[PDB]
RNA sequence: CCGGGACCGAGGACCGCGCUCUGCAAGGAUGCUGGCGUAAUGGUCACCAGCGACCCGUCUUGAAACACGGACCAAGGAGUCA
RNA sequence: UUAACUGAACGUGGGCAUUCGAAUGUAUCGACACUAGUGGGCCAUUUUUGGUAAGCAGAACUGGCGAUGCGGGAUGAACCG
RNA sequence: GUCCCACCCAUACCCCGCCCUCAGGGUAGAAACGAUGCCCUGAGGAGUAGGCGGCCGUGGAGGUCAGUGACGAAGCCUAGG
């Protein structure tokens, strides 16, 4: 027999019923997507720079 | 009518330990004054942490406790609120200090050995009533074979339910290219 | 019925009347940086790279910057979700947004106002505050007598 | 344990404000407007207000 | 004056406490000059600088339904004829109704 | 319902490109000052491009009735809808008062036209001076030379909850 | 008590104030609009079903 | 500022805000008096009276249904174990 | 990456507040685990599509009945309160 | 048809008592407490499908009540509490 198609009609408040979780942002996103030589570079770039501010304790004195 | 979105609501988090143990009873009472009747916040922690179920309370060993003595905290007494285990691969137990609910025979022995010190949480009441010069210590929640298991789904790379590992148990259309697609 | 990328766009993703043809360049000579806040608006005329109609009249943040592309972040509702998106759209169908222009340019008049109210020895009020209600003051009728003005009778005009 | 409405209990309402007595004694209620012979209404307000 | 005496009631830890002693008040609004009812009125009567902190600390007046009843139809406008709307000064001869 | 009429002055909200805006007056007859700032803003926003915000009430004042114990005949201009269209009709009142000849306008506009009050505008009312210009037959008979009239059949006041009466009533008083 | 005290002369003056700037403006021949309300007391009238 | 009426008396040493301060109407009722001391109050049952009140279970959007099962009663009777 | 320290990104060090930069509320914030029933719906305002129409058929938003008693509409799942 | 006054009553609103639920506090140099108790304060209460908690009842087992009973156990009847 013939039934209905389709509704939309509780779905509003069924979403509202716990709020609608908009996932919370965060300090250091993901680097997921950027571009890889921009990451290739990244990476290094950080790399020296933790060494330098390893060597600013020990004795560099930037 | 009065149009609330909650009533009613009970509060999520325990209240009381749900074991049936005396001694950890007695505990409960005597840190129930403490925290009622002192203003640190460590002894509130305690008091919290002692209602808190097995899988809340991970073990905490003397590996893990050596990790947090160093940088100024050599001096200061280790709580562990949970079991309190050895370590092989620790070959050189530090001198320390710890109070924890409960050791294990190897980990109470070598702590002993190596010059240290065992309280209980009484002890520890007694001793340090405000929890001063004391480092709170907890086990790793998450290493568990079932959080492994927990969220399972496409791209969440986490642990399936098989009953065996090998090439023909969960390996095939769903999880290469060469045989559909891959998750 | 048909559910294909482009449908319903006949009047969202077309180029207005007389707005056809060349595209302006300082589009091209516009530079962006990652965190920047853009508005999506798609450009017919430029095939590549056109992100979805539901991204057409949204605002997102720039995460990568490419050759002639960027990384946009919107946030797309989704059941009782919302769910993270990354488009990446040429700069075409890509605007710097305004939407942030009234906060940038307030916290340096917020800045230099406190410099100011520091080095005067008064202090100002940094933060806007809504329309308040008008308060007491005197209309003067000399030389603007009113006008008595009353309904008027009712007449066909046709 | 029992709210007490200090527009009826005057013991409250001395409780709450130590100058309502000083208000009720000195008839802060009724105090008259200032003298002066009030002038008279202009004939240009009056000749407005009955324009129409 | 009259909400605030007979109707006050301060949240006070999340709980509804009436307005008994000037201690709740200045307890709990000292800190913006305000240490008794008078004090309260007075904010909330002249919207001082602190009004927003007043007027949350008033716990919302629970009043009962006026003495002479309401207008015949009260769910439209006040100036259709009903109860609802902005009746500007006549909220007061309401307010005594229903207080 | 019981009115009052109110002298209503309005304007427009003062701007830069024109200081010193418009006073506009109406007379609006209404129950209270809200309903009276309500009927001026409707007709305003009817004849001019002024809306209640974008606009201010300079003033609102009472007028009274100079002579509420003088008889006088009233001829009020009005435009009202019926079912099937808009008309304009004027009609005549005797009363002591602009207020109640309104009041009365009202009640005989409900009474025979079925004319709600969303759906009356008080063009005009006018305090007939002169007799010759009453030109209805039912105030004509009422400014007829030495008039007087008995009152025929006229029922006794006899109190609701007296149920019984121990002697016919007359009605000749 | 001093405080209630000049609360109370503080409202009646307020009260006179207003009077006189709405006669002196009638006496010079224009309209004293006064200012605006700027509190509101909002009560709810209707039930929560609906 | 004066009256007239109704319903109610929660708590149980003091503690506090206070006032018209040897005291008080101020963090919740006391004082005086009368009749009776028993079926008097009160409970239960039967009946009359005023108002109210469709037959349960079930499937169902919707059951009092002109939808199905049920004449009545006792006992048995359906999420167990590995 | 640029012709280049000149940019990009991430930082070190120093400084800001005589005011953390609209309103209102906060009578609840977030994360996790395990699992029930449900997956025939129907009615109403407004917007509607098919149909001559239907107590007909199909949709959007919101509110309801289902799952809900109570006062009113005599009588009623949905109307008013 | 319009306008006005008084009045009638919902399980709604306001004040008070009580029940429960939820929440927030106090309570040991213990004259101390079914601390799983007591004391103080505030708010809330519809519900099918369904979930959870606490309790009542039945057959049998261990411990205990130095338990009840032929001077009457169990069962059964009872406009008696
Ligand atoms: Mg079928
Ligand atoms: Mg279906
Ligand atoms: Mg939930
Ligand atoms: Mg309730
Ligand atoms: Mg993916
Ligand atoms: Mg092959
Ligand atoms: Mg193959
Ligand atoms: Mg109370
Ligand atoms: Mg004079
Ligand atoms: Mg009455
Ligand atoms: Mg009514
Ligand atoms: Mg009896
Ligand atoms: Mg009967
Ligand atoms: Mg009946
Ligand atoms: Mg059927
Ligand atoms: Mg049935
Ligand atoms: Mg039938
Ligand atoms: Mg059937
Ligand atoms: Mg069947
Ligand atoms: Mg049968
Ligand atoms: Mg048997
Ligand atoms: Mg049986
Ligand atoms: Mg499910
Ligand atoms: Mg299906
Ligand atoms: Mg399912
Ligand atoms: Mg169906
Ligand atoms: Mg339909
Ligand atoms: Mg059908
Ligand atoms: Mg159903
Ligand atoms: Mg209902
Ligand atoms: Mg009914
Ligand atoms: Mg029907
Ligand atoms: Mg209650
Ligand atoms: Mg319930
Ligand atoms: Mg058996
Ligand atoms: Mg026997």
């Amino acid at each position: 027999a013939k039934s209905k198609n389709s509704s939309q009609h509780n779905q509003s408040r069924k979403a509202h019923r716990n709020g609608i979780k908009k996932p919370k942002t965060q300090r250091y996103p993901s680097l997921k997507g950027t571009d890889p030589k921009f990451r290739r570079n990244h990476r290094h770039a950080l790399h020296g720079t933790a060494k330098a501010l390893k060597e600013f304790k020990e004795g560099k004195r930037e | 009518g009065i149009d609330l979105r909650w009533k009613h609501v009970r509060s999520s988090h325990r209240k009381a330990p749900k074991s049936d143990n005396v001694y950890l009873k007695l505990l409960v009472k005597l840190y129930r004054f403490l925290a009622r009747r002192t203003e640190a916040p460590f002894n509130k922690v305690v008091l919290r942490r002692l209602f808190m179920s097995r899988i809340n309370r991970p073990p905490v060993s003397l590996s893990r406790i050596a990790r947090n003595l160093k940088n100024g905290n050599e001096k200061k007494t280790v709580v562990v609120v949970a079991t309190v285990t050895d370590d092989n691969r620790l070959l050189q137990v530090p001198k320390m200090e710890v109070a924890a609910l409960r050791f294990t025979a190897k980990a109470r022995a070598r702590i002993e050995a190596a010059g240290g010190r065992t309280l209980t949480l009484d002890q520890l009441a007694l001793e340090k009533p405000t929890g001063a010069n004391t480092l709170l210590l907890r086990g790793p929640k998450n290493a568990r074979e079932a959080v492994k298991h927990f969220g399972f789904g496409p791209h969440k790379h986490k642990k399936p339910y098989v009953r065996s590992k090998g090439r023909k148990f969960e390996r095939a259309r769903g999880r290469r290219r060469s045989r559909g697609f891959k998750v | 019925h048909a559910a294909g990328l482009r449908s319903g766009t006949r009047y969202a993703f077309s180029r207005g009347f007389r707005k056809h043809g060349q595209i302006p360049l300082s589009t091209y000579l516009r530079t962006y940086r990652v965190g920047d806040i853009v508005d999506i608006k798609v450009n017919g005329a430029v095939q590549k790279g056109m992100p979805h109609k539901f991204y057409h009249g949204k605002t997102g943040v720039v995460y990568n910057v490419t050759k002639s592309a960027v990384g946009v972040i919107v946030y797309k509702r989704v059941k009782h979700r919302y769910i993270e998106k990354r488009i990446n759209v040429r700069i075409e169908h890509v605007k710097p947004s305004r939407s942030r222009e009234d906060f940038l340019r307030r916290v340096k008049e917020n800045a230099e106002l406190k410099k100011k109210a520091k080095a005067e020895g008064v202090p100002v009020q940094l933060k806007r505050q809504p329309a308040m209600p008008r308060e007491a003051h005197t209309v003067s009728i000399a030389d603007n007598k009113p006008v008595t003005l009353a309904p008027v009778a009712y007449e066909t005009t046709i | 344990v029992q709210k007490k409405n200090p527009l009826r209990n005057k013991q409250i309402m001395l409780r709450l404000n130590p100058y309502a007595s000083t208000f009720a004694k000195e008839k802060l209620g009724e105090v008259k407007a200032e003298e002066g012979k009030p002038p008279k209404v202009p004939a240009s307000f009056k000749e407005l207000l009955h324009e129409a | 004056r009259e909400l605030i005496y007979k109707r006050g009631y301060g949240k006070v830890n999340g709980q509804r406490i009436p307005l008994t002693d000037n201690a709740i008040i200045e307890e709990n609004l000292g800190k913006y000059g305000i240490i008794c009812i008078e004090d309260l009125i007075h904010e909330i009567f002249t919207v001082g600088p602190n009004f927003k902190q007043a007027a949350n600390f008033l716990w919302p007046f629970k009043l009962s339904n006026p003495n002479g009843g309401f207008r015949p139809r009260k769910f439209k406008h006040f100036i259709e004829g009903g109860d609802l709307g902005n009746r500007e000064e006549h909220i007061n001869a309401l307010i005594r109704a229903m207080n | 319902g019981r009115l009052q009429e109110y002298q209503v002055i309005g304007r427009h909200l003062p701007t830069e490109a024109n200081p010193n805006p418009a006073l506009y007056r109406m007379r609006i007859f209404a129950p209270n000052e809200v309903v009276a700032k309500s009927r001026f803003w409707y007709f305003l926003r009817g004849l001019k491009k002024v809306k209640k915000a974008t606009g201010e009430i300079v003033s609102v004042n009472v007028i009274s009735e100079k002579h509420p114990l003088k008889v006088k005949n009233f001829g009020i201009w009005l435009r009202y809808d019926s079912r099937s269209g808009t008309h304009n009709m004027y009609k005549e009142y005797r009363e002591t008062s602009r207020v109640a000849a309104v009041e009365a306008m009202y009640a005989d506009m409900a009474a025979r036209h079925r004319a709600r009050f969303r759906s009356i505008h008080i063009l005009k009312v006018v305090e007939l001076e002169k007799t010759e210009d009453v030109k209805r037959p039912y105030i004509k008979q009422l400014v007829a030379k030495n008039l007087s009239f008995p009152l025929p059949h006229r029922v006794p006041k006899i109190s609701t909850k007296k149920i019984f009466s121990a002697k016919r009533p007359s009605t000749f008083s | 008590f001093k405080r209630a005290e000049k609360y109370v002369k503080e409202y009646r003056e307020q009260e006179r104030e207003k009077i006189r700037l709405a006669r002196i403006a009638k006496q010079q021949g224009s309209f004293h609009i006064p200012a605006e309300a700027k509190l509101v007391f909002v009560i709810r009238i209707k039930g929560i079903n609906k």
